[PDB]
């Protein structure tokens, strides 16, 4: 999701008017105003595709972040940028070992607070406490407190 | 008269096919989150069964 | 003829909402036979999660 959300964040007015008036295609007729399987597979046949209900309800379900089943228009946005790609390829797992290694300063082969905190504060940008808390949450999936290689990688998917 | 009652009556056709067009899409939107909330509650149970027959 | 254009308009529609119609309606009789299957499905995994349990 991060790395499609950043996207949007870099979306200028213009481009996201342009968005506003495809939406308001997909949404034409809707009873509250979102996108649902229907509205969905209304437009995927105008333009083209035969999508099964199955494959319609993952695309929604893909970009849904309230659980209403159904896309608002934030959540179009995000279906629009993960729809194209500038970060093509997306590098692979050798580079991301290599890269791993650098935030590992103790050699442990874990990546704890003070190592995030250290490589976050090298990159200039107004590091926050909510910064740091979110990243680890957002990485460490078994509750240790610490990244581990196969979570930094999942961590790290996408990421150009 | 024919052409205007044909449009008339394929206006009323259009409508009868376009009221059960998107009822049948607003009932498959429903029908579909019902497979899900149908698989999902097979998916909780099912996954119950997984758990209890883990256990 | 133009009444006529107007029903070809609205019986393409007719045809359009008509084919959509059945299109969902077909979906929805699956996502509804998917959602029948899945309930099934629960059933056949409700019961056999009580068998489970009892197991």
């Amino acid at each position: 999701d991060d790395i499609y959300k950043a996207a949007v964040e870099q979306l200028t007015e213009e481009q996201k008017n342009e968005f506003k008036a495809a939406f308001d295609i997909f949404v034409l007729g809707a009873e509250d105003g979102c996108i649902s399987t229907k509205e969905l597979g209304k437009v995927m046949r105008m333009l083209g595709q035969n999508p099964t209900p199955e494959e319609l309800q993952e695309m929604i379900d893909e970009v849904d972040e309230d659980g209403s089943g159904t896309v608002d228009f934030d959540e179009f946005l995000v279906m629009m940028v993960r729809c194209m790609k500038d970060d093509s390829k997306g590098k692979s797992e050798e580079e991301l070992s290599d890269l791993f290694r650098m935030f590992d300063k103790n050699a442990d082969g874990y990546i704890d607070l003070d190592e995030l905190k250290i490589m976050l504060q090298a990159t200039g940008e107004t590091i926050t406490e909510d910064d740091i808390e979110e990243l680890m949450k957002d990485g460490d999936k078994n509750n240790d407190g610490r990244i581990d290689y196969d979570e930094f990688l999942e961590f790290m998917k996408g990421v150009e | 008269d024919e052409s205007e009652r044909g449009m008339k009556v394929i206006e009323s056709r259009a409508q009868k096919d376009e009221e059960k067009m998107e009822i049948q899409e607003i009932q498959l939107k429903e029908a579909k989150h019902i497979a899900e909330d149908a698989d999902r509650k097979y998916e909780e149970v099912a996954r119950k069964l997984v758990i209890i027959e883990s256990d």
